[PDB]
């Protein structure tokens, strides 16, 4: 909504704002997809103990 | 007291003076704009 004044500065300044939590996404997303297979396995331990 | 109005300050950041630009001019817009409607709707 902002780019429509015709300024492109501020959009530049609002994309280059929204790569820091574009990568703090990325990074959480690559820990979750580690743990939710670890966890799997440790239930089934404990179902067979 | 500067030492406790810092200390809180801290724990939860206060925005950026950019965020505080961007409102400003996202509400200037919107009352420019709903005055021109209420200028336009009674003519």
């Amino acid at each position: 909504a902002a780019l429509d004044r015709g300024n492109e500065q501020l959009a530049r300044e609002a994309l280059g704002q929204r790569q820091s939590y574009q990568s703090h996404t990325e990074a959480l997303g690559k820990s979750l997809g580690e743990q939710r297979a670890l966890v799997e396995q440790v239930r089934g331990q404990l179902q067979k103990l | 007291i500067l030492e406790l109005e810092a200390e809180r300050e801290l724990l939860n950041p206060p925005p950026s003076p950019l965020d505080k630009k961007f409102e400003q001019w996202e509400e200037q817009q919107a009352v420019e704009a709903t005055l021109a409607a209420m200028k336009a709707r009674r003519s």
